[PDB]
């Protein structure tokens, strides 16, 4: 149900992204909105409606979604900024529906 | 087959099936709002723009062969209904639909498409506003209103107004949790309803017109209707209530031409 | 600014009540949705459920339906939550979010949480 989502270690000014894996009845059919947190820190809003930032996130980054991947990029990923991240989707399958977080693999 | 000759009705008009389709609220189980469409040329792009169905099984056509014809009288009726009981619309099937709610009739030409709508159509507080009947006289006949909600009793004991065991609550309202599985959760339901013959047509699809070539052999196309053969004037007298005749043997003989209202031959 | 009111790190004991509160700031409370869910290091995450500010109701996940009661009420511009059978694995950190209608899955705005 969660999404495995792989494991990745930063390197200074290079562009790095994260990928999602998720059922059609997870990702394909409702849209996703990810989630950027770092340690000691509360979760941030990072894309909204699957095609777009919201309001005030830096124009740098652009995320994207293919079936059940979908890619959220990073301009210029610093190792500092670097940390997991995690899918935010919503699941309908069979008797239940609920929001679904995939936690990705510890940066 | 010379050329091919094709003539549907002149007038044009984008279909009001963009607001059947987007109503921002749609009616219940317990009245199904019936709405004519009429003098607009139908197009189904707007129908596959639309949120992609859940399933969309039709009768009596195919969504191929859906474009060319021409349609007389067709009927949107609108509803919501559980995703569980999605399947009870079809006619030949029983369900509480099916026994109370509303009917198809067996004979059934149309188009039913569904498409989950817990999207914008769920609220957390539950959806009370749409209701369904699980008690009825008798079995509700097919294309037949029903909008009367009086209590009724199970029991020999007559209500005279009054509600207890034996007496249940007349219309049962289900309000849809967004937490809901895909089964329990509301789905919108479009139903609509066709007639091909002895009509006038006033409602078809987008394929533009070319005039007729009177006596010439062409492999012609008229209100949806596919026949090839020589078009020679006519002077038999057509009544305006039919528009295409009939012979012994079943097939067509005689047209009206839609754009010059004229009786044309079908001879081979 | 948007601010929402986080309640302090509390004791677990096992079969025992808690309430936790959040308090809106930063916008009208009956506007906007606020949801509910919760972290458990070493797993993944999960969500409690959603309530209406305006009308107050609650629509609460299967998976977790029962143990947690949740009323919203205008004045005191924050929902309660209720823990019945409180088990040692169920103690965890529990986050609020803020969002818009159904439809606005996205949730805007997030809750500090309580831990100890
Ligand atoms: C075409 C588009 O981008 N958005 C439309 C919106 O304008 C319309 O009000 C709604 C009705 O269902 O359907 C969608
Ligand atoms: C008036 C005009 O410009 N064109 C008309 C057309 O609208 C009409 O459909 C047709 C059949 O009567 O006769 C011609």
């Amino acid at each position: 149900v969660l999404t495995q989502a792989p494991s990745a270690s930063g390197t200074p000014g290079q562009r790095a992204t994260i990928s999602c894996s998720g059922s059609y009845s997870n990702i394909g059919n409702n849209n996703v909105y990810w989630y950027q947190q770092l340690p000691e820190t509360a979760p941030k809003l990072l894309i909204y409606n699957n095609d777009q930032r919201p309001s005030g996130v830096p124009d740098r980054f652009s995320a994207s979604k293919s079936g059940t991947s979908a890619s959220l990029a990073i301009s210029g990923l610093r190792s500092e900024d670097e940390a997991e991240y995690f899918c935010a989707a919503w699941n309908n399958g069979l008797s239940g529906s609920n929001w679904v977080f995939g936690g990705g693999t510890q940066l | 087959p010379t050329e091919s000759i094709v003539r549907f009705p002149n007038i044009t008009n984008l279909c009001p099936f963009d607001e059947v389709f987007n109503a921002t609220t749609f009616a219940s189980v317990y009245a199904w709002n019936r709405k004519r469409i009429s003098n607009c040329v139908a197009d189904y792009s707007v129908l596959y723009n639309f949120a992609p169905f859940f399933a969309f099984k039709c009768y009596g056509v195919s969504p191929t062969k859906l474009n060319d014809l021409c349609f007389t009288n067709v009927y949107a009726d609108s509803f919501v209904i559980r995703g569980n009981e999605v399947s009870q619309i079809a006619p030949g099937q029983t369900g509480n639909i099916a026994d109370y709610n509303y009917k198809l009739p067996d004979d059934f030409t149309g188009c039913v498409i569904a498409w989950n709508s817990n999207k914008l159509d769920s609220t957390v507080g539950g959806n009370y506003n749409y209701r369904y009947r699980l008690f009825r006289k008798s079995k509700l006949k097919p294309f037949e209103r029903d909008i009367s909600t009086e209590i009724y009793q199970a029991g020999n004991k007559p209500c005279n107004g009054v509600a207890g065991v034996n007496c249940y609550f007349p219309l049962q309202s289900y309000g849809f949790r967004p937490t809901y599985g895909v089964g329990h959760q509301p789905y919108r339901v479009v139903v609509l309803s066709f007639e091909l013959l002895h009509a006038p047509a006033t409602v078809c699809g987008p394929k533009k017109s070319t005039n007729l070539v009177k006596n010439k052999c062409v492999n012609f196309n008229f209100n949806g209707l596919t026949g090839t053969g020589v078009l020679t004037e006519s002077n038999k007298k057509f009544l305006p209530f039919q528009q295409f005749g009939r012979d012994i043997a079943d097939t067509t003989d005689a047209v009206r031409d839609p754009q010059t209202l004229e009786i044309l031959d079908i001879t081979p | 600014q948007v601010l929402l009111v986080q309640s302090g790190a509390e004791v677990k004991k096992p079969g025992a009540s808690v309430k936790v509160s959040c308090k809106a700031s930063g916008y009208t409370f009956t506007n906007n949705h606020l949801n509910w869910l919760r972290q458990a290091p070493g797993q993944g995450r999960e969500w409690m459920g959603i309530i209406d500010p305006r009308s107050g109701g609650s629509s609460l996940a299967q998976k977790f339906q029962g143990r947690v009661t949740m009323t919203s009420v205008t004045s005191t511009n924050t929902v309660y939550m209720e823990m019945v059978s409180l088990k040692s694995e169920d103690t965890a950190v529990y986050y609020c979010a803020r969002g818009g209608s159904k439809w606005y899955e996205g949730f805007d705005n997030w809750g500090q949480g309580t831990l100890v």
